[PDB]
RNA sequence: GAUUAAUAGGGACAGUCGGGGGCGUCAGUAUUCAAUUGUCAGAGGUGAAAUUCUUGGAUUUAUUGAAGACUAACAACUGCGAAAGCAUUCGCCAAGGAUGUUUUCAUUAAUCAGGAACG
């Protein structure tokens, strides 16, 4: 028996008792115990002794650290996947400025978020826009990807040359007798 | 008389320097209290845009509080003149004024104070220290000691590193308890880390044809012609320069003395322009 | 009188300029309490005093 | 029952697994990723984990330990706080080599200043 | 001899408010540098790599010493400042906003050519 917990919002409270029984019968598959409060805005899970495998703990850990994220739930049980796990982006202490913040996360999400779903089939990833905080899910090496694309974001270098030089890193991948240079002179 | 200051000072009421006029005839007087009284009527009386004559008010009565004070006096005018003025300012006089009145102790822990304090924008306060310590404290070692301390404190931007380098190089050449050797140290690891940067190889340049060994006051003209050979061979001369430091060689070896050396240094400079 | 509790407040920041002459916004405040001084100085310069 | 502290330091490019004693001075045993297949792209891989996961495994049940309290960690300065699959895999690896768990505790350093 | 007291003024006082300013004070981490140990074969990058550090022990583990930097999560369809902008405890120095008053000189008002302060 060892506990993780974190405090949510009444705001996101509502959904996440109409979609919680989806989450407490996935950590019922998963063996782990789960409730929630409700005169104070707490999720506690606790490892039974029928755990079968280890990382359940720290899995539903991050799990409610993205309930808390106020992410989807299906995605959010997404997250229990093998090679799915999330990271986060703060990008308010990154830039200065708040009209500069305000035009540089609207040019992240690009028109009609067009932008941001041609990242997510570019790198297989999940994005959220919580306001200051960038939340992410998917392969490795498409978060440290995307990492690398919000910070040039916030960098003010264009999401336009980014796809580009991500496409140019598909294709140049994908063939086989390129398969190790340097290819900048191709970016 | 204090009727005639009382006078002069009806005609000039800012005027600072009649202020420690009076006040320093009432330590011929004897009445440090009367000078107290005279001291805050100058600090009341001149005016609000006279800065300098306030801190010659301020640094006149610390003189008093260090010559016929005591510790509490002296600390409270201490934290009313760095509240009324620059804490740094009046810091580094009251440790001008330790330097002159011998107190060198207490001159000490107000040192480790101010660069503790001030050390983190002021290259000065490790310079003034440092200055301290190749003079009367005489512990060279614990002078580049606090060198690398300021290294620490300090960021690596041009002019705080590549001037505090420099600047305590220059007093490792101008203190005869220096050791101009550790500034010759302290210049070839400048020039190492910074070639190029050739007003920096000037002021090595001056710093040796000056008075490096102040033991006994000369400078040393074989080192001085192996360094100007160094400055010939170093890439990066713009014709401007190199004809300035053809020139420097040629006033030292006139200074000097030595003619073969002079024509040599005409021989060279001609090799040299041409190209 | 009115004038008199301006060039009071004034006075005040006045010396607290003079206690840290580095205060721009306080020299702003400053700026604006002597516009406020001059125009109310005149106006009442002009009924006699 | 013996208790351990097994720490682990799994970034995306090289995984960590550091075992030191309870109070965290002695090292008793440290295996890596090139320690392991010593490929430098799947120098943090799950199997590379797997493999360095069983080596400390026998060698702190060799020292005769049997149960462990992880810390986890990451690249808590300027990187993310998300360890890497190397500690998932690790974890997995080393409560099904068999020693028994009581609490764990993920500790990574965050900082209050970044930039 | 001296009007309405203005649903325009400014001030005065009282309770307030402010991640408003300036200055000093108290922390918080994290980064770097130094030391100490346990180390003991890579570490570190990358899409793959290279450079680099690595039996004097890197990377790692812990404990200190120093340093500068900024103040996470709270943190907002908010708040303050005219603007740049403004987020640690405490304290001071003045100023500023709103409220109320059983407070006053009674046109003092509004606008900007010239010009001047702050980026």
């Amino acid at each position: 028996e060892s506990s993780f917990m974190t405090l949510f919002p009444k705001y996101r409270e509502r959904y996440l008792k109409d979609c919680w029984p989806l989450v407490t019968k996935a950590l019922e598959k998963h063996g782990i115990a789960a409730t929630l409060d409700i005169v104070e805005g707490s999720m506690t899970v606790k490892t039974t002794r029928k755990t079968y495998d280890p990382a359940a703990i720290l899995k539903a850990r991050d799990l409610i650290k993205l309930l808390a994220r106020s992410v989807p739930a299906p995605q959010a049980l997404k997250i229990l996947e093998d090679g799915m796990a999330c990271d986060i982006i703060k990008i308010r202490s990154m830039v200065r400025n708040k009209e500069r913040f305000v035009k540089r996360r609207q040019r992240l999400l690009g028109q009609n978020g067009t932008t941001l779903k041609a990242l997510e089939l570019l790198t297989q990833t999940y994005i959220l826009v919580h306001g200051n905080t960038v939340s992410v899910m998917g392969g490795y090496k498409g978060l440290k990807e995307v990492r690398r694309v919000v910070e040039d974001t916030m960098n003010n270098i264009h999401p336009i040359y980014l796809i580009k030089e991500l496409m140019i890193k598909r294709e140049l991948a994908k063939d086989p007798a390129l398969a190790h240079e340097d290819w900048s002179r191709y970016l | 008389t204090a009727s005639d200051f009382e006078r002069l000072l009806l005609g000039q009421p800012d005027s600072s320097e009649l202020w420690i006029a009076y006040m320093a005839s009432q330590m011929q007087v004897n009445d440090l209290s009367s000078a107290r009284q005279i001291a805050e009527r100058a600090l009341k009386t001149i005016n609000i845009r006279e800065e300098t004559e306030k801190l010659n008010v301020w640094i006149a009565y610390l003189n008093l509080e260090v010559a016929y004070g005591t510790d509490e006096t002296v600390q409270e005018v201490f934290k009313r003149a760095c509240t009324y003025n620059d804490d740094r300012e009046v810091h580094e006089r009251l440790a001008s004024i330790y330097i002159q009145s011998g107190k060198y102790k207490e001159a000490e822990d107000l040192f480790e104070k101010i660069v503790k304090k001030y050390g983190s924008e002021a290259p000065h306060v490790w310079y003034n220290y440092a200055h301290f310590l190749h003079t009367k404290s005489n512990k060279p070692e614990q002078a580049r000691a606090l060198l690398k301390r300021a290294t620490q404190v300090l960021g690596n931007t041009k002019d705080t590193y590549l001037y505090l380098l420099p600047k305590f190089a220059a007093l490792e050449f101008r203190s005869p308890n220096g050791d101009r050797e550790q500034g010759r140290t302290l210049f070839e690891k400048l020039l190492a880390t910074y070639p190029k940067r050739f007003d920096l190889w000037n002021q090595l340049l001056d710093l040796e044809t000056s008075a490096s060994s102040v033991a006994k006051n000369p400078a040393d003209p074989s080192v001085i012609r192996d360094l100007f050979e160094r400055g010939t061979k170093v890439k990066g001369l713009r014709p401007r320069q190199a004809k300035a430091w053809f020139r420097r060689w040629a006033q030292w070896e006139e200074k000097f003395g030595d003619a073969k050396s002079r024509e040599k240094v005409s021989a060279k400079a001609q090799e040299w322009a041409r190209a | 009188e009115d004038l008199y509790f301006l060039i009071k407040k004034a006075v005040a920041v006045r010396k607290h300029l003079e206690r840290n002459r580095k205060d721009k916004d306080s020299k702003f405040r400053l700026i604006l309490i002597e516009s406020r001084i001059h125009r109310l100085a005149r106006y009442y310069k002009t009924v006699g005093v | 029952l013996v208790f351990g502290v097994a720490r682990i330091f799994a970034s995306f490019n090289d995984t960590f697994v550091h075992v030191t004693d309870l109070s965290g001075r002695e090292t008793i045993c440290r295996v890596t990723g090139g320690m392991k297949v010593k490929a430098d792209r799947d120098e943090s891989s799950p199997y590379a984990a797997m493999l360095a996961a069983q080596d400390v495994a026998a060698r702190c049940k060799e020292l005769g330990i049997t149960a462990l309290h992880i810390k986890i960690r990451a690249t808590g300065g300027n990187g993310t706080k998300t360890p890497g699959p190397g500690a998932q895999s690790a974890l997995r690896a080393l409560a099904r080599s068999g020693m028994k768990i009581g609490r764990i505790e993920d500790v990574t350093p965050t900082p209050s200043d970044s930039t």
